[PDB]
């Protein structure tokens, strides 16, 4: 026997209305109400449905899980400085209360009349939490548009830190159309504990990123993925279909089971 | 290879409205914006307003809003520039020029977030426009004659006279094309009435006063009036 | 809005010329980033810097300008040799700033000869009662040429016309003044002179009716 309706009791309850996990935390125009609050569980509706520029996520699992576990959507400003280039570029894809908009999160810069220089910059980090970077690169579906952007036919990303080094040089193609956009980004991460720095050295191709996250790894914070919506019932007890609220230690409900939840 | 055409020299009566129409080539006309500044004779440079061709966006100034009025044609690239109620005042040549900033890239979607000004890296021909409060006709002509004391071997001028004509430009020519020698044609005078004055000399021989015949042909077209005039000591 | 510029510029050939631009508090003083150009006489204009320093494909490198604090020049180290041009400048003060403007000589030898021919009215004039006298002015090489006329050792200002310095085919000037009035005007007064000041040399020409 089990509730048709999820009950936050004790636990701590956020519902993802239109937005995925992962682009909860790049700042899409759908999830302005995520950012800044904090969560025990997080409700994905399967109805969650992309609304920004078109990417792809390598290690996609790995991301969405350490951003769920921490449970801590809070952002850390940190003012970068760009030298000779223009940031705040915006995408008429990701359409913002129908102005032509970007991440909420993230910038992306492009050369300014003639130059695209070396980017030499540094945020060395002697907090008492670890920070979590969110950066992407972008892949022009032409020849003709990498020239136009960034003034370099080998563009280059590489962002480095004391132990790890990624250096990625985009590759040129046409996707599929997705929502008139032939351009894909490739979204990386890199985690900074404290006495370590984060370096990001870009000759062109990067969307840079506005700051960094706050990380209390090593605490119980989960994600769940369901169609049931919130009730206002009361139990600690929440399954892949509903709430459990029973004594038996043995029901046969289901397998996904968050709490002090009777076994199998 | 980047060129802009303008529309022809236009002439007005005042209170009139004017069309100017800017055909662009060789770059996307959707990809820039686009300017319109006008040059007073003698005078520096003054900027009107600016279009954005890819969404039709404007932006006047306070002297020339409410007569003023732009438009954009996706196809072919041309942009026009309409002002009504013109006055006497402006007498200008009128350039069409396009911004260095690009804004838009409509492969990879990508859009400037403001616009600042850089400079303007190609300009029009240029349209020639006047506006004046007269009536078009064609000129009085009137002879000028050689020096009055002369030696044998010095040199002499005479000339040939050209007052009270309204449109631009007149074209004098002696002998029909045989004397070309000499020839200098002087520019014209801004009278305080409106037309226009101007005179042709030529050096000649003092000998050959009287021994060969010499006219001055004037044309003017505006008016489709072409006065021959012979000069006689 | 400004962006004042000298009115002239003279310079010797195979020398440099500075010409400066100032505005008022803080108009120019806006992350200066301006722009230059060069404009021949009866052409269009060109861009020659962009972003205050910079230069587009097809420039030589002898044009340059540099920031002087409120103060934006430009520097011009090459012979001169077609340099002589009106330069313009252009800024950024809420509605697109553009300046004054300001032209540049090539040096030449001066060799003044205004050699002027005053022509009496012609008859057909006269039975039209237009009665206007002709003085031309011819190969001299200095920008401007200065004239006034008297009649009878009185100074006549009503009724004249006075046109700009034309440059000629040889690269001299020439430019022509008119006087127009009525025939019992001019019977009645015994003499016409026409006085050119050109640095120096008064014309000498007077008509006898
Ligand atoms: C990128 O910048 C770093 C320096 O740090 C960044 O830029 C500074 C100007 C400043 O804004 C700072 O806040 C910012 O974080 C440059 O790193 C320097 O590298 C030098 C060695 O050669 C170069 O780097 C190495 C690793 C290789 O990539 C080579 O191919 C490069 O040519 C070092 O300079 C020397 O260090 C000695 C240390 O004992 C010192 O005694 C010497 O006098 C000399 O300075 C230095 O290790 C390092 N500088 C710093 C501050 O770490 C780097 O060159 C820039 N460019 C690139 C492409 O990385």
């Amino acid at each position: 026997q089990h509730l048709p309706e999820l009950c936050p009791s004790p636990l701590r309850l956020v519902d993802g209305q239109t937005c995925d996990i992962v682009n909860g935390a790049l700042g899409s125009p759908g999830c302005d109400h995520l950012n800044g609050a904090e969560w025990d569980i997080f409700i994905e509706r399967p109805t969650a449905v992309d609304t920004c520029y078109p990417f792809d996520v390598p290690d996609y699992q790995s991301l969405r899980s350490i951003l769920a576990n921490n449970g801590k959507f809070e952002f850390i400003a940190e003012e970068f400085q760009w030298s000779t280039v223009k940031q705040n570029g915006v995408s008429a894809s990701c359409s913002r209360a129908n102005v032509n908009d970007f991440f909420n999160r993230l910038n992306w810069l492009t050369g300014k009349n003639g130059l695209y220089p070396l980017q030499n910059l540094t945020k060395i980090n002697n907090g008492d939490y670890a920070r979590l970077y969110i950066w992407g690169v972008h892949h022009p579906p032409n020849i003709g548009d990498q020239t136009n952007l960034y003034k370099n036919n080998p563009g280059r990303v590489t962002v480095s830190t004391k132990t790890s080094q990624t250096s990625v040089v985009p590759n040129i193609g046409s996707r599929p159309k997705v929502r008139d956009q032939e351009g894909r980004i490739s979204f990386y991460w890199t985690i900074v504990e404290p006495g370590d720095l984060i370096v990001f050295n870009t000759i062109g191709n990067l969307i840079a990123p506005r700051g960094h996250y706050k990380l209390n790894s090593q605490k119980k914070s989960t994600i769940l993925n369901t169609a049931v919506p919130i009730g206002s019932c009361v139990s600690k007890c929440h399954t892949d279909r509903g709430s459990i609220t029973t004594t038996k230690p043995f029901q046969n409900i289901s397998r996904i089971s968050i709490g002090d939840c009777p076994k199998y | 290879q980047v060129q802009l055409v303008q529309s022809g020299a236009e002439v007005k009566k005042p209170g009139a409205s004017v069309k100017v129409s800017c055909k662009t080539s060789g770059y996307t006309f959707t990809a820039y914006y686009l300017h319109w500044v006008r040059q007073a004779p003698g005078q520096g440079f003054e900027w009107m307003a600016w279009i954005n061709p890819n969404t039709g966006d404007t932006n006047y100034a306070q002297k020339f809003q409410g007569r003023v009025t732009l438009s954009r044609d996706t196809s072919i690239t041309t942009a026009y520039m309409e002002l009504t109620r013109l006055r006497s005042d402006d007498t200008a040549v009128y350039y069409c020029a396009k911004d260095l900033t690009l804004m838009y890239v409509f492969d990879s979607g990508w859009a400037r977030g403001a616009h600042d000004y850089y400079g303007m890296d190609v300009w029009g021909q240029g349209t020639t426009v006047a506006v004046s409060g007269a009536s078009t006709k064609g000129p009085s002509v009137f002879p000028l004659a050689p020096s009055s004391k002369s030696t044998s071997g010095g040199t002499a001028a005479l000339g040939c006279l050209v007052k009270d004509y309204f449109p631009e430009p007149v074209t004098v020519s002696w002998n029909s094309g045989a004397l070309t020698s000499g020839v200098h044609t002087f520019p014209a005078v801004l009278q305080s009435s409106g037309l226009y004055s101007l005179s042709s000399v030529v050096t000649v021989p003092s000998s050959s006063l009287g021994t060969q015949t010499y006219i001055c042909n004037v044309n003017h077209k505006p008016s489709n009036t072409k006065v021959d005039k012979r000069v006689e000591p | 809005s400004a962006l004042t510029q000298p009115a002239s510029v003279s310079g010797s050939p195979g020398q440099s010329v500075t010409i400066s631009c100032t505005g008022t508090n803080s108009d120019v003083g806006t992350f200066d980033l301006v722009s230059w150009y060069q404009q021949y006489p009866g052409k269009a204009p060109k861009l020659i810097i962009y972003e205050g320093s910079r230069r587009p494909s097809g420039v030589s490198d002898r044009f340059s300008g540099s920031k002087s604090g409120n103060t934006a020049s430009l520097t011009i180290s090459g012979l001169q040799a077609e340099d002589e041009a009106d330069y313009y400048c252009s800024s950024y003060a809420g509605s697109v700033v553009f300046g004054g403007g300001t032209k540049l000589t090539v040096l030449g030898q001066p060799k003044g000869a205004p050699s002027v021919t005053l022509f009496p009215p012609s008859s057909e004039e006269l039975q039209a009662n237009k009665a206007t006298l002709v003085c031309l002015i011819s190969d001299f090489y200095p920008g401007a040429v200065t004239v006034a006329w008297k009649a009878d050792s009185s100074p006549v200002k009503a009724g004249v016309e006075t046109t700009t310095p034309s440059k000629q085919s040889n690269n001299k000037y020439a430019a022509s003044s008119y006087l127009s009035l009525t025939p019992e005007q001019w019977k009645s007064h015994r003499s016409y002179s026409c006085q050119v000041t050109h640095e120096g040399s008064t014309v000498e020409k007077t008509v006898a009716p």
